[PDB]
C-alpha cells in the first residue's frame, strides 16, 4: 500500500479529534504523569460521518487506520502543546491511543456468534459475557533491536502469533544487512516506559441466547493493548470492538496446521454497565 | 493456448487446476463421465441452482435420480459400480461438471448483464469460483457399519447413524501461502488435508529455491473451518444382538458440511471412507504408522424416518 | 516345507475340497464380490485322515500351512468354474481363506489357557470371553514403500512383529544395492483396497472356571482379520482357533524393551452359539 | 576338530558362543565353578526328572541342598559370600551346569534308546537340549527390607516378604537375533536385564560392521516370559515403627517362575538387587542420581503356597 | 603512581565502587550532590547513629528532613524529582554521602583518640563501611495499586498495600565471583538482576579473555536475601466497591528489608518499580518473553506495625 | 581458611574427640558393617572453652573446619584401631561422618527462623518440624569419571549445590592431563554401591511455637547423607544443627538461578523426643 491516503486519512482525523482532544487535551500538563499513556476515545460512527474515505479505510485496514490516528492523536497533541494558557500548567503525553465507539452495526460487522474463517482478518463486533480475565500483564510491545556489528537501533512491532511474540529481524536498520543474536534494547540499556506497554488476554463467552439452544457456546479470546488492560470486569456482559484476526500455532510439518480465531480490542465498552 | 489466461478459458473448468492436479485428457477416462454429468445437471435445471452452487460451493444429487438417469448409464454400465470402484475420481470428475457448468454460467450471465454497458462492463471478468466439491446422497447401495472393511474402503458407501457429539469449528488451513526465499514471492501452496506441506522448489521454472517461508500474514493462504461429526449405528434389536456396540466412525466435515447436524439426532450420511493417522508412535512416522477408518462425508440427509 | 511336497499338499487338499465343500463351493459361487473377505470351512480332522502328512505339517507350520490351503482353494475354484456350464456364473474369491475347525485335540492344539511366548508359531485353540473389544482400525497388510533407484519394491508386507508396523528402511529394501535418497510409499498416499487388512485387536480372558478360586484370569490381546472381525461381541465366550505370534514396541536403546504376547486368530467360532 | 579333541571338553556347552556371551578361559575361576555346580547337579539328577526339567526349562533348587552338596562347598568354601560378591557370575555358572548335565542327559538318553532297540543310526543321533537354568530358592541370609540400602546394592539377598502386587505376563527379550548388514551370519545378543543394547562389533569374525538388523521374527531370538510382583516386608504393627509405611521393593520372575505368584501371598524371593532403569540419573547423563533396588528372583519360594 | 592519591583527590570517598559498577568520574554531577547531601547528613550526625547505620547497613533519612536542608536544597531545587527519574543514581548518591559522613565521623574519633594518646591507626579510620541503601520515607507522591502501570516503572514511587502472603525467602545473587577460564583471574560480577549473566570483559583491561567460569563457592560472589511478597490493593469500602478484584503486585525485599513486612498486616511500601519478566515467560520458547510488573521496597515502614 | 589456621584447629580437634569421644569412636567402629558413613558427635562449646581460637575459626569458615573435623575423626579412629586389641570384635570403618552439636549461645549461632543469605556458609541450629520425608534413593556421591585421552583414574564428585549433579572435567585434574573430548569411564559405565550413598530429602518448616505469629512458617530443604537417612520421621520435630550451603539449579543465560538456603544436616536432634 502506497498509504499517502492512510496518510492523508491521519490528517483528516486531526481535525476530527480536534473537538475530542480540547477536553481531553486539558489537563495533560495538570498530570502528574507525563510517562502515563492516555487513551482518546473518538466514536466509530463520528469518524465514518467526518469522512466516508477514513470510515471506509478504518473497515479496510483497521490496524494500519489505528496506527495512523496514534500518530495523528500524538500531531494533535503537540499542536495543543503548542499553544497553553500556563506553561507548567500544561501536560504532554508522549503516547495518545485511539479508542473506537458506537461502531457501525453490519451484520457481517457485529457478530454474536464466533467469527467465520471468512470472517478472520475484520473488524468484528463482540456481544458477550466474559467467562475468565486474566491478570493484567505487560508485554514489550516496542523492543529495540541493535545489530552489535551495525551499531544502528531499529525497532519491530510484534506480530499476532499466540503470546504477540516478535521474530529477531534478519538485517540492519542503516542500509545494510547485519543479524545479531543478541539485539541490543533501550529497555535493557536504561528503563523505559515506552518499550513495555501493558497487555491483557480474556476469554468471552458469546451470549447463551443464542436463535438455537442446540448450536454449540462459544469462547473467543479478546487481546487488550496498552491504557485498555484491567478496563473488562469479568462475569459481565462487555461490548467488544476488535479485530478479529488469525492467531497462528508454529506450524509443524506433516501435522495438521491449526490456526485460531482472536480478536484484538480497539476498544471495550461494558455492555452490563450499558443495560444498567 | 500457451498463455495462462488463453489456456484457462480454452479448457471448460477455469479454476480446476487449483482444486484439482490431475490434468484432463481426453484419452482419459474421467471426462467423458463429467460430460454425462454435465448433461445429466443441465437437464435437472431445477436440481441446479447457480446462486446456491456459487453460496456453498457444493450441488447435491439423489444418487438414484442420478443412476436413472440415461446418460450417465450409456458413459458407464453400472454408475453405481464405478462410484464404488474410484469414489475420488467420480467425485472429481462430478464435481467438475458442476464446476465447468458454473464458470461459463457465471461467464455468461455477466456477460450478457453487462453487454449493454460495454464489452464485460468494460473490465476484465473473473470468475472467482468457490472451491467445488460434488456431494452426492441417497446412494442406492447401502453398507452397514459392521460390513464397512478395507476392502470397503476406497470405494464410495451410504450408511445410517445417529451422530453422538460434533466438534467446535476449527480454522484447518486447505492452503499456505508460500514464499521462497530467494524469489521473494509468495505463492498460495496447496496443503494436503489441511496438514502442513513445504514445497521442495519453487513453481516457478526460473527459481529452484528449497528454503519456504509460510506467512500467515499475506492474503495467499486459505483458511477452511473444519467440524467433525462421530456417527453410529442405529442399534436395533432386529438389525443387530441386544447391546452389541455400535461402530463408530468419524466424518470429517469441511466447507458447507459444517455443522451440517445437530448431535443426537439420526441422520443418514453418504461419504467416501478415509483412513487417517491416529497416531505414530511418539512422532515416529517412518518407524510407526497408525491409521484409523473414518468416513469423510460428503452429504449428510435428515433420516427419513426423523423427517 | 519342501516346494514338490507344498504342491503335493495342495493337491490333497483339492481333492479333499471336491467331496467336502461342493456345498461350500457353491457358497462361494453365490457371493459374488471376490474383495470381500470369504471363508471356506475345513474341518480339521477328516482332511487330516486323508493326509497323515498334511497333519503334521500344520502344526509345526500353520501358517504355511494356511498358504497353502488357499493356493489349492485358488485351484479349486477355477476347476469348479471349468465343471460349472458357465465360468461366469460361478464366482471365485481373491480373499478366499480356509478355515480350520474340529481340531483333533492336542495339548498343543487346543490349550485353554491364555497363550504363552512358547507356544508362538503353533496353533492353539482358546476358548474366549472378550472382557474389551477394541474400535475397528484399518492397517495395511502391504505398504507399497518404493525406493527409487531400485525400481524393485512393491507391496511390502508390514512387519507384525513390530507392532503391526512398517519401518522404512534407510538401505535399499531390494536386493540390488541401488540406494535413493528419497522412499515412497504409495500406500500412504492412496491404499488399495486389498493393500490395505482390517486390524482390531479384542482382549480376551481367560474363563474365571478354568481358572482357581481367587487367581486373577489372564487377559490376552487377540488379532481379529477379515471376515472374522466382528464376528465376536464382548462378554461372549467363543472358541479362538489362532497361531500365537510376538509384537514388539519399537526398541530404544539403554532402556528395556517390551513384546506383547498376541495370537492371530485363522478362524473364529463361537462356542456360546454352538451351546445355543 | 582341530582346536579340541572333544567339544564338551574344551567348552563345557557345544554351542558355547550362544549360550554364554562370556569366552571360555581355563584361568578363570567361573568354569572352576561350573564344575562343582555341575557335580553336585549331577548327584542331584536322579532325583530329577529328565523331561519334566526338559519342558521347565529350568530346575528349582534350594539354596540348602547347594550348601549340602559336598562339591560346591569343596571348590568355593562359601556359596552365600560368592553370591553376594558375583551374584551374576553364580547364577550364571549355576545355570550353565545344570544345563550341561542335561546335554549329558540327553546324550545318554540316545544312548539307552539305542542299545533298546536297534536303531539304523546306531549312535551318531544329534541331541535337543532345551536352555535350562539353576533356580536357587530359600537362599540364607533372608535380610529385612529396612535393611537394604546403598551398600545392599549389588549383593545377592534373600528378600523376606509378602507379594501385594501382581503383572500380566510380559514377553521379555533375554536374546535379540542380530544380522548384521554385511554379513550373513545371524547371532542372538544377550540384552543386559532385559534392556535393548546394540554390540559395538559384529559377532562374526570376518565381519565387524556395526550396523544391525533385529530379527524379532527369528528363532534365533529368545523371548523369556516375564513378571513383575511388588513385595512388602510383612510386620505386626506393634513390631514395626509406628508411623512409618513397610518398604515395599519390585521383585520380578522369569522363565517358569512366571504365574506361580498370587497377590496377597507371603512369597520368598531370592536374588541379586539392580539399580533401577528408567530413572533420572539413568535416562539422563550428569544429572542427579536418584536410584531404587529391584531385585530379580532366581527361585520362588511360596510361603503361603507351601501352607 | 598507584592513582590510590589520585581517586582520593577526586572523589573522598573510596567507597564508590561497591555502590556503583561505573568507574567514577569528577565531571559527574554526583559528587557535588553527594557534597550537598553530605552537608545535610553532618548537620544531622548528632541525631544519626554512626554505629546503627554500619549494622543496619541502611540509613533511614526522611524525604522532608533532605528537602528543609538547605545545601541540598541549594545542589538539587528538589530531591523528590532526581528521586522518581532517577531512583538508582540518587540512592546510591545519598548513600554515598552517608557513608562519606559516617566515615569522616569515625576519623575525627580516631584522630581524637591520636591526639589523646599515640594511637596505632593515628586517625584515618579506613572503616570501609558496607554499601548503605539510603532509605527514604515519607516521600510525598503517593502511588496505589490500581494506578501502578508500565509507565510508573522506573519511578521511585510510595505505595500504600496489604500483604496477603509472605514466600518463603530465596537468595537472589546479588553478585556472582567470575573467574576467566584463560586468566584465572576471578572479578564479583554483580549480576544485572536475578537472571544469570555472563561477563566477557575480564578484570584486567591488559589481558583479556571472553571465556568466564560461575564461582559461587568463592567469597566475592554475594547472596541478598529476598523475600516475594504480594500486595493486594489495600481494601475498603469507603475507598473502593466492595467485593473489588484486588490489584496484587509481587515484591522483591532485598538487604535489611527482607522479612521486615508481616503477612496480613498493612504496610506503607516506598519503592522502585522495576518490570519483571515472567519466569515462564512465553510458553513456546521465543525471540519474545512475557512480562509482569514487580516492585522492590528500598523503603518499608510498616503502617500495621507503628502506628 | 588460613592453613596454618585449619592445621591448629584440626590438632586441636583430634586432642577434643580423643578426650571427650573415644568411647563413642569406638562404639561407632564396633558395629559390623563398615560400609555407611559413622555419625561421631562433637560438643561445640566445649571445644570453644578449650581453645579461644580454634572456635572462632569455625565460626569464621565451618565448612573447611568440618573437613578437617571429619580428618580428624579418621585420624582418630586409626589410632584407636591401633589402640584396639581385637580386629574382628570392633571393625575398621570404611568412612566416618561427623555431627557438632551443643554451639554455644548467640544470636548467630541459634536461629528459630530459618537461616539467611547473609549468615549462608556458616553453621548454625535450627528448630524444624518436617512435613516430608522423601523415599531413600541411591545416589553416588563420588562419581568417578575417566580421560580417555590421558588414560588416568580419578574421582569426581557429584557436585554439592549443583543438584547433586555431576560435571564432566574434559582436562584431567592430574598433572598428566590431557583434554578428553570423549570421556569413557568405567565408573559411568556401572553403577557402584561404595560410588553410591543413600539420599533422603527432608522438608522442615518452624514449629507453631517458633514461627511468629501471624507469620508463615518457612521450610528449608535439608540434604541428609547415608546415616542420617530414615532416622527421621515425616510429623516429627527435629533439632538440625548445620552449614547452610544454598542448592541451586544450574543456571542457563538470563535465566534466573532458583536458589534455595538448604541447610546440610550436619547433626540431626529429635526435637519432638527430646527438646534438647
Amino acid at each position: 500500500m502506497n498509504s499517502d491516503q492512510v496518510t492523508l486519512v491521519g490528517q483528516v482525523f486531526e481535525s476530527y479529534v480536534s473537538e475530542y482532544h480540547k477536553n481531553d487535551i486539558l489537563l495533560i500538563l495538570k498530570e502528574r504523569d507525563e510517562d502515563a499513556h492516555y487513551p482518546v476515545v473518538v466514536n466509530a460512527m463520528t469518524l465514518f460521518e467526518t469522512n466516508m474515505e477514513i470510515g471506509e479505510y478504518f473497515n479496510m485496514f483497521p490496524s494500519e487506520v489505528l496506527t495512523i490516528f496514534d500518530s495523528a492523536l500524538r500531531r494533535s497533541a503537540l499542536t495543543i502543546l503548542q499553544s497553553l494558557s500556563q506553561p507548567e500548567a500544561v501536560s504532554m503525553k508522549q503516547n495518545l491511543h485511539a479508542r473506537i465507539s458506537g461502531l457501525p452495526v453490519c451484520p457481517e460487522l457485529v457478530r454474536e456468534h464466533i467469527p467465520k474463517t471468512k470472517d478472520v482478518g475484520h473488524f468484528l463486533s463482540v456481544t458477550g459475557t466474559v467467562i475468565r480475565t486474566s491478570l493484567v500483564k505487560v508485554l514489550e510491545f516496542e523492543r529495540d533491536y541493535m545489530c552489535n556489528k551495525c551499531k544502528h537501533v531499529f525497532v519491530i512491532k510484534a506480530d499476532f502469533e499466540q503470546y504477540y511474540t516478535f521474530c529477531r529481524p534478519s538485517s540492519c536498520p542503516s542500509l545494510e544487512s547485519c543479524d545479531s543474536s543478541k539485539f541490543t534494547c533501550l529497555s535493557g540499556l536504561s528503563s523505559s516506559p515506552t518499550r513495555c506497554r501493558d497487555y491483557q488476554e480474556i476469554k468471552i463467552q458469546e451470549q447463551v441466547q443464542r436463535l438455537s439452544v442446540g448450536s454449540i457456546p462459544r469462547s473467543m479470546k479478546v487481546i487488550l493493548e496498552d491504557d485498555l488492560v484491567d478496563s473488562c470486569k469479568s462475569g459481565d456482559d462487555l461490548t467488544i470492538y476488535g479485530i478479529v484476526m488469525q492467531r497462528w500455532k508454529p506450524f509443524q510439518q506433516d501435522v495438521r496446521c491449526e490456526v485460531e480465531i482472536v480478536l484484538k480490542a480497539n476498544y471495550i465498552q461494558v455492555n452490563n454497565e450499558q443495560s444498567s | 493456448q500457451s498463455m495462462q489466461s488463453t489456456l484457462d478459458r480454452f479448457i471448460p473448468y477455469k479454476g480446476w487446476k487449483l482444486y484439482f492436479s490431475e490434468v484432463y485428457s481426453d484419452s482419459s477416462p474421467l471426462i467423458e463421465k463429467i460430460q454425462a454429468f454435465e448433461k445429466f445437471f443441465t437437464r435437472h435445471i431445477d436440481l441446479y441452482d447457480k446462486d446456491e452452487i456459487e453460496r456453498k460451493g457444493s450441488i447435491l444429487v439423489d444418487f438414484k435420480e442420478l443412476t436413472e438417469g440415461g446418460e450417465v448409464t450409456n458413459l458407464i454400465p453400472d454408475i453405481a459400480t464405478e462410484l464404488r470402484d474410484a469414489p475420488e475420481k467420480t467425485l472429481a470428475c462430478m464435481g467438475l461438471a458442476i464446476h465447468q457448468v458454473l464458470t461459463k454460467d457465471l461467464e455468461r450471465h455477466a456477460a450478457e448483464l453487462q453487454a449493454q454497458e460495454g464489452l464485460s462492463n468494460d473490465g476484465e471478468t473473473m470468475v472467482n469460483v468457490p472451491h467445488i466439491h460434488a456431494r452426492v446422497y441417497n446412494y442406492e447401495p447401502l453398507t452397514q457399519l459392521k460390513n464397512v472393511r478395507a476392502n470397503y474402503y476406497g470405494k464410495y458407501i451410504a450408511l445410517r447413524g445417529t451422530v453422538v457429539r460434533v466438534s467446535n469449528i476449527k480454522p484447518l488451513c486447505t492452503k499456505m501461502a508460500f514464499l521462497c526465499a530467494a524469489c521473494g514471492e509468495i505463492q498460495s501452496f496447496p496443503l494436503p488435508d489441511g496438514k502442513y506441506s513445504l514445497p521442495t522448489k519453487c513453481p516457478v521454472p526460473v527459481c529452484r529455491g528449497r528454503s519456504f517461508t509460510a506467512l500467515r500474514s499475506s492474503p495467499l493462504t486459505v483458511t477452511m473451518d473444519w467440524q467433525s461429526i462421530k456417527i453410529q449405528e442405529l442399534m436395533s434389536d432386529d438389525q443387530r444382538e441386544a447391546g452389541r456396540i455400535p461402530r463408530t466412525i468419524e466424518c470429517e466435515l469441511v466447507h458447507d458440511l459444517v455443522d451440517s447436524c445437530v448431535p443426537g439426532d439420526t441422520v443418514t450420511i453418504t461419504g467416501i471412507v478415509k483412513v487417517s493417522n491416529a497416531e505414530e508412535g511418539s512422532r515416529n512416522k517412518n518407524d510407526k504408522c497408525m491409521f484409523l477408518l473414518y468416513i469423510e462425508a460428503n452429504s449428510i440427509s435428515n433420516s427419513k424416518g426423523q423427517k
